């Protein structure tokens, strides 16, 4: 149900067993988990300028 | 049987800050 766009890469975060996704200071989504692999993946915006 | 071995003491504690829980899963 969480929609968006960006680049998905592996990160080193350590989520608790009841955590699903994390947010930064400005309350933007930067990390999610695979519902079928339970790994930690970071989200980065695509290039622009 | 009506085994009522407990009563209301109305006593409390003034050195507790324990009522904290996680509000969400973020």
């Amino acid at each position: 149900g969480l929609t968006g766009t960006g680049v998905l890469t592996k990160s080193n975060k350590k989520f608790l067993p009841f955590q699903q996704f994390g947010r930064d200071i400005v309350d933007t989504t930067d990390a999610v988990r695979d519902p079928q692999t339970l790994e930690i993946l970071d989200i980065t915006p695509c290039s622009f300028g | 049987q009506c085994v009522n071995l407990i009563t209301t003491t109305q006593s409390y504690t003034n050195s507790f800050t324990r009522g904290v829980y996680y509000p969400d899963k973020v």
